[PDB]
């Protein structure tokens, strides 16, 4: 009967490279679980990056603090529920630069502006962070996420902790 | 000196009952097993099923970025609004001894015969976009066709999947079941809750639930967009029907079961390594090598691309690395 | 030179069983065969695979360099056989990431013939052309084992000759191939003077062919010393990349076949023959080749089986090529 | 229909070597017909080698003379229709050196022997010549066959003539 194989924080499989002749660096071999086990609540953590643009690896745990971006950002959810919190601001550009990128994190405090909505996200659900909205998240349990967004102010980088660098 | 547009529909064979075709140099021509490819000077076959689930990822993608190799010799690369055809460029022993041909075209003009060469040749209850305990057999004469499965219309989202005038959502209604090999999948949506007025933009949707309803196989195609980040998801089975030679970095994040990647040098086509990733595992193709999947079980998969169309020259100038980080 | 296999677990979700021969591992799924060594691990398609392995095994190693594909493949010792993953690769040879393991013949082949058995589901003919068997995709259902145990069939003289292999007929189980129903069957005249029939004989040797039930399988009609003529019928593509260890010959008896042809020790593309009917080339010792047959064809093979050659060749005592003009 | 293609002296269809790095040479390619066609009646010119052993090609064309070996030889009629008559030697020590290889014209004079019988081939069709005897041919019409033998006293070798060279 058919098992489709998903991964969890506390159940994954990480693979890699083989080499016939090359260096396993030039992959960038992380997995996302892995990563989001070892690192604080709400650290993302760049798992792939292209240019400006990267995917970050996060745990949710607890309540985090605020972010709001100059440009639409995604979140799906890996493993585990998680609530997303939308504000629309009244004033972005108080709080976040229009001419930056990347997530910017603006405090535990509630922003100033109107309640727009709340989602809660189960694995594989993937919701829309836009542009002139500030997002907060809840998660009960740890959880595993990731971003599409642009490396910036909250992006941590640590390739030579979390890849595959010997074969 | 110009691109190229001639292209010519040529004879049916009245054994076969296939049509041969003619674009610049290049004639294209099928038998009972085989697709057989003439260019000045050379010739090479490719079994007809190999060859058309190839010719299917070709057409569907338009091009793609970069280089489709359909096999170690035969295949294009596209140059965004014009397009080579190939034997040999991405095959050492050809180019060593000056036998590789390329000839440049102008993209629609190659498409159209691409098209009517993927029409002519795939016969009834054949699906090459398909896996193949999905479908039937390409073998034998000329038997009708299967025009509405090579005829799919690209779905790209604007924005995200679910947003209002964008790309909708998969479901049994707008006639996407779940496919048999993700028959366990969980299909709920997530909760939703709009204050008034901003439910245009508190937008959620179930990306494995839309994946494990995709009606063909490795068919990247954009769920999410932020600027030139394509989140480009797809469900796989069998085996990539190209050796892709991207022209640019890119990324994969495997979301379910396991694929490994046949890795080899772009220009030579020397094997340089083999990846196994399963769930959750994340790693970059580097712009120098090409690289073609084996997923036992279907996968859902997400390509992640840079479309910056910068990227190409960049890399080809030495001033963009190969390998987008480094530690 | 080993002779450690082992008959490994049944696979509870695919129904097949799992086998190792010395360092080498053997497993298959609904789609593929993969390999794994100390070092590596290699994935072929199963159809690919089989049909590669039902030659290995029908052949009993063959001559030389049995290649399954670009990696994978044993080399015929005659008594001993070399197993390798990458050992004619360029890119494993130079990186020195080949593999090589030597067992005993019988060893080996005891190992195949169960891999082949345990491989091969209903309906599926891995000797025969793609359009005239089933597949051998999903999870173990049934075996073949009918289709995989055919007897070999080798003259010590000559077909049809008293106490010799017997000309087929549809009575003794070998009818005309679909492909061949235009084939002319009549059995030329032969008359014989009292006390000398044994010694007059003839066959319809085009008629023999017609009539064979596998595809690219060599076989000996007609024996001269160590001269072999090897007829056989093809269709599609020779499941194998063969590198021979001395020269052989290809005469094009109907039809037509394309043949690629490599370099043995890198793999690199080095010609394409079309050999039509009246056609005869030589394949030199040095490349490998893998024929292409769009109708079934029928084709003659010839062998020197002389066991000298391979040493002769390495030495140089013995040309590559056997003729130079 | 299924249409089965095969050759004649008349009607043959050569193919060859396309190369991408090598020497057309190497795979030393005739046909089989071209090389009857052009020969002497019952000429035996070898088309393939390999050490000792040889195929021969010959076009059969009205009578032949006798020959005999001191080894078997198998002769496969390749088109048109082929009488292949055989004759047990009385002493064929006296006509072929027992250390010898390859066929031996042994003349137009009948040899002295008994009848062992007559086979006619039509294309496809191979008959044994055994060891012992001597055969003799006779085609009404010109017709094409093929040997399976050693290289010896009757066999032409002519490479450079009959072979690619591209
Ligand atoms: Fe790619
Ligand atoms: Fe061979």
């Amino acid at each position: 009967d058919v098992v489709t194989e998903f991964g969890a924080l506390t159940d994954y499989r990480k693979g890699g490279v083989e080499i016939i002749d090359d260096d396993p660096r030039n992959y960038v071999f992380s997995n996302v679980f892995e990563v989001a086990a070892n690192a604080a609540p709400y650290e993302r953590v760049a798992v792939g990056k292209n240019f400006e643009y990267v995917i970050e690896s996060a745990r949710a745990e607890g309540t985090s603090g605020w972010f709001s971006c100059a440009h639409d950002e995604f979140v799906l959810a890996m493993d585990g529920q998680i609530e997303v919190h939308l504000l629309k601001l009244d004033n972005s550009d108080a709080y976040v630069d229009p001419d930056s990128e990347g997530a910017v994190a603006i405090g535990e405090a509630l922003p100033e502006g109107r309640k727009m909505g709340r989602i809660v996200l189960r694995r594989g659900h993937m919701a829309l962070l836009p542009v002139g909205a500030a997002y907060r998240f809840y998660a009960e349990q740890p959880a595993a996420m990731l971003f599409q967004s642009i490396e910036g102010a909250v992006t941590v980088q640590k390739w030579g902790e979390i890849c595959q660098t010997e074969a | 000196s110009k691109a190229r547009t001639d292209t010519e529909h040529l004879a049916i064979n009245n054994e076969t009952g296939y049509r041969s075709f003619r674009a610049g140099g290049f004639t294209f021509t099928r038998d009972e097993y085989f697709a057989r490819l003439t260019w000045p000077g050379g010739s090479h076959i490719i079994p007809i099923d190999a060859f058309l689930r190839a010719m299917m990822r070709d057409v569907a993608w338009g091009f793609f970025y970069g280089v489709v190799n359909f096999d170690h010799v035969f295949g294009t690369i596209n140059h965004y609004g014009e397009v080579t055809m190939f034997a040999g460029r991405f095959n050492d022993a050809y180019r060593n001894a000056g036998r590789d041909h390329e000839e440049r075209f102008k993209s629609s003009a190659l498409m159209a015969v691409f098209k009517d060469i993927l029409s002519d040749w795939t016969v009834e209850g054949y699906d090459p976009f398909a896996a193949p305990m999905e479908t039937g057999l390409p073998w034998g004469i000329k038997n009708g066709n299967n025009d509405e499965a090579i005829s799919r219309q690209r779905v790209t989202a604007r924005r995200m999947v679910g947003l209002p005038g964008d790309t909708p959502v998969r479901t049994d209604a707008n006639g996407f079941p779940v496919n048999r090999q993700f028959a366990d999948v969980p299909q709920e949506q997530p909760v939703v809750e709009a204050e008034p007025g901003f439910e245009a933009e508190v937008s959620a949707y179930n990306l494995f639930g839309y994946l494990s309803r995709s009606d063909v196989t490795w068919n990247p195609s954009v769920c999410s967009v932020v600027g030139d980040s394509l989140f480009c998801p797809t469900s796989e089975e069998f085996i990539l029907p190209v050796e892709h030679g991207n022209d640019r970095c890119e990324w994969f994040l495997q979301l379910s079961d396991e694929i490994v990647w046949d890795v080899k040098d772009k220009e030579s086509g020397k094997p340089r390594a083999r990846v196994t990733a399963r769930a959750g595992d994340i790693c970059c193709m580097p712009a120098d090598i090409r690289h073609q999947g084996y997923s036992t079980k279907r996968s859902m998969l997400l390509v992640w691309e840079n479309g910056s169309p910068k990227i190409p020259q960049m890399i080809a100038d030495g001033t963009a690395p190969v390998v987008p980080v480094t530690f």
